């Protein structure tokens, strides 16, 4: 139900409403963290 | 502002031109000049040469 | 200072202490005058014009007599730790500016509606280790504050490096970072600065501050990046500045309340306190009482005051004297 519609490019953390894509790394704000993926 | 998105009908960044070279004549552009922040905190600008 | 007073106070300073009124020969020199039947007390002091006696204490009338040392009256300057809560971050979160606000409460004014904020930034970076981010906040805090150049911070700044944790390191305006180089500092101390003193217009006061944290981003939240924890002071005002308006507005009781006023047409009165030495003090308080229809009271102070030598040896002294004289047992400091 917490629909993401934003991916932001930084290396610095974004907003929570958004996706975090870092050099080779993309990452959601799930359970109060930052989850990478693999 | 993730929870927003800012509309060109109200910011019109980007704007319709009377041109010669196509019908759908479009110009761009913006700048920033106040931030109006809680509490009534409302920042203008006056730009002088003298600095 | 403006001290207040019940019915009137009244000081004596006491450089010496002669046993006779013969012996009195240079100023503040006093002696605890009183009979074999300790009925009443006095002092005489050796005026710069002259000699003095205090008023007559009936020491069936005596209501308190407390000497009270110097570390009593050295106002402690407060201290604080600024460090990284390990909670959000032991280490700095780069990209995020770490914004330090000191928040003076009583500035030029007297209330604490009377507030004045000083900052600090610091923006951090990849690799910046806890110490280099005390550095630069301490750096950025001093060359905001010290950049006044007319009297003083409104505090001062310190790094302390896990080498020597009790060893304090300076940091002004003129400090550069090639002049910080251990790199095991943990915290920035902000102790507060003791302000300027004049004799009659200016009084020891101070401006009390709390640093506040402004808030970053961790993992998904603002937060507050450090923690302004109180540690114990290690610093005192001395009490010569104390002392010295005591006697300017306790001899204006004895001698003129007008003391510039009419400027070349006033009277000299010597002050026979050095405002920068450390003086104990010994308050006795008592009444006078009427014969008939007059037993209203009348409360009165005599203060004496003495130069503490690390042990106090003039006061100790003077009250021995004055118990083996007026009967009294005044406890020595």
């Amino acid at each position: 139900m917490k629909t993401l519609r934003t991916l932001k490019i930084s290396p610095n953390a974004p907003d929570i409403n958004s996706v975090w894509l870092y050099k080779g790394t993309m990452k959601y704000f799930n359970n109060g963290e930052w989850e990478t993926i693999g | 502002w993730t929870t927003f998105v800012l509309d060109n009908n109200s910011t019109r960044v980007v704007e319709k031109v009377q041109s010669r070279l196509h019908s759908n004549a479009l110009s761009a552009g913006f700048q920033f000049v106040e931030y109006k922040a809680p509490n009534g905190v409302r920042v203008r600008l006056d730009v002088d040469p003298f600095y | 200072m403006v001290i207040s007073i019940n019915q009137v106070r009244q000081l004596y300073v006491a450089k010496a202490l002669k046993a006779n009124t013969a012996a009195l020969t240079t100023a503040g020199d006093i002696v605890p005058k009183a009979d074999t039947a300790k009925t009443t007390l006095y002092f005489q002091s050796m005026s710069p014009a002259g000699i003095v006696a205090s008023d007559k204490i009936n020491l069936k009338h005596v209501l308190y007599a407390k000497a009270t040392p110097s570390e009593a009256l050295a106002h402690k300057l407060v201290r604080y730790s600024v460090t990284l809560d390990a909670d959000v971050s032991a280490t700095p979160v780069a990209g995020q500016n770490y914004i330090l606000r000191l928040a003076f409460r009583q500035y030029i004014g007297l209330s604490e509606e009377d507030q004045y904020f000083k900052y600090g930034e610091v923006i951090a970076r990849s690799g910046m280790t806890a110490s280099d981010f005390y550095k630069k906040m301490a750096i950025s805090l001093a060359k905001n504050l010290e950049n006044k150049t007319e009297s003083t911070p409104l505090v001062n700044i310190y790094l302390i490096s896990a080498a020597a944790a009790s060893t304090d390191v300076p940091v002004t305006s003129a400090t550069k970072e090639s002049d910080l180089t251990a790199t095991d500092y943990n915290q920035i101390i902000i102790e507060e600065t003791e302000q300027p003193w004049v004799l009659g217009m200016m009084p020891q006061a101070f401006i009390p501050f709390t640093p506040q944290f402004l808030t970053i981003t961790v993992d998904g939240e603002d937060r507050l990046w450090g923690v302004a924890t109180v540690v114990t002071p290690t610093k005192t005002v001395p009490d010569g500045h104390l002392i010295a308006d005591l006697e300017y507005f306790c001899m204006g009781a004895r001698g003129d309340i007008y003391r510039g006023m009419g400027y070349p047409n006033i009277i000299k009165t010597t002050y026979l306190v050095d405002p920068g030495a450390v003086y104990d003090v010994l308050d006795i308080h008592y009444f006078y009482t009427g014969s008939n229809e007059s037993v209203q009271k009348s409360e009165k102070t005599i203060t004496l005051v003495a130069v503490d030598d690390g042990s106090h040896t003039a006061m100790n002294a003077l009250i021995g004297a004055i118990n083996t004289a007026s009967g009294l047992t005044i406890a020595t400091l």
